[PDB]
């Protein structure tokens, strides 16, 4: 959610070669501090990734498959 | 008269071919109408 | 020198990995639950090495010498 984007927004932020990115990065430190506590609102882990996801897809996938036997049967 | 044609039906329907398996044809068969299936 | 030992314990270890993406088939939910154990001490490791029938009292010893 804002996790996501709000590091897209922050990122383009900087600017100047100059230490005025301060400025900004006050304004966005901030947010991160938010964002420290925003990612207690998703400290959640049901699944790991990938490949497990990709495990699960295929485990319908063949899960899938009997569906075009015995319901042919039916028919 | 009850049991009668719904059984005959019953087989006719989700059975189907009830007779499909034809015993030992319905092995590997059951691969065939599955595992082949792609 | 100067010992050195093994444990070996059935334990119990549910994993989320198989409680949702199983089930609601012929897949059982909670077992629940039994393993074995093989720890291999006086070396930090304490290393699960796999189990696999046959096996003997001799094998392990043999592949922790190894």
């Amino acid at each position: 959610t804002l996790l996501r984007q709000g590091i897209r927004q922050l990122k383009e932020k900087v600017s100047k070669m100059e230490p005025e990115e301060m400025t900004v990065k006050e304004k966005k430190s901030i947010i991160e501090i938010l964002k420290a506590r925003i990612a207690l609102k998703k400290a959640f882990l049901k699944m790991a990734l990938s490949e497990s996801n990709d495990t699960v897809v295929k485990k319908e996938d063949v899960r899938e498959s009997p569906v075009d036997t015995f319901m042919e049967n039916a028919t | 008269r009850t049991h009668n044609r719904q059984m005959t039906e019953t087989l006719e329907k989700y059975k189907s071919l009830d007779f499909n398996m034809e015993k030992e044809g319905d092995v590997i068969q059951q691969l065939k109408s599955s595992i082949k299936k792609p | 020198q100067l010992g050195h030992y093994i444990h070996i314990f059935v334990n119990t270890q549910p994993i989320s990995a198989f409680e949702r993406t199983l089930s609601s088939k012929r897949s059982s939910c909670e077992y629940d639950h039994f393993l074995l154990l093989v720890e291999w001490h006086h070396d930090g490791i304490v290393e699960h090495v796999p189990l696999d029938d046959h096996m003997d009292a001799q094998h392990l010893l043999l592949l922790i010498t190894q």
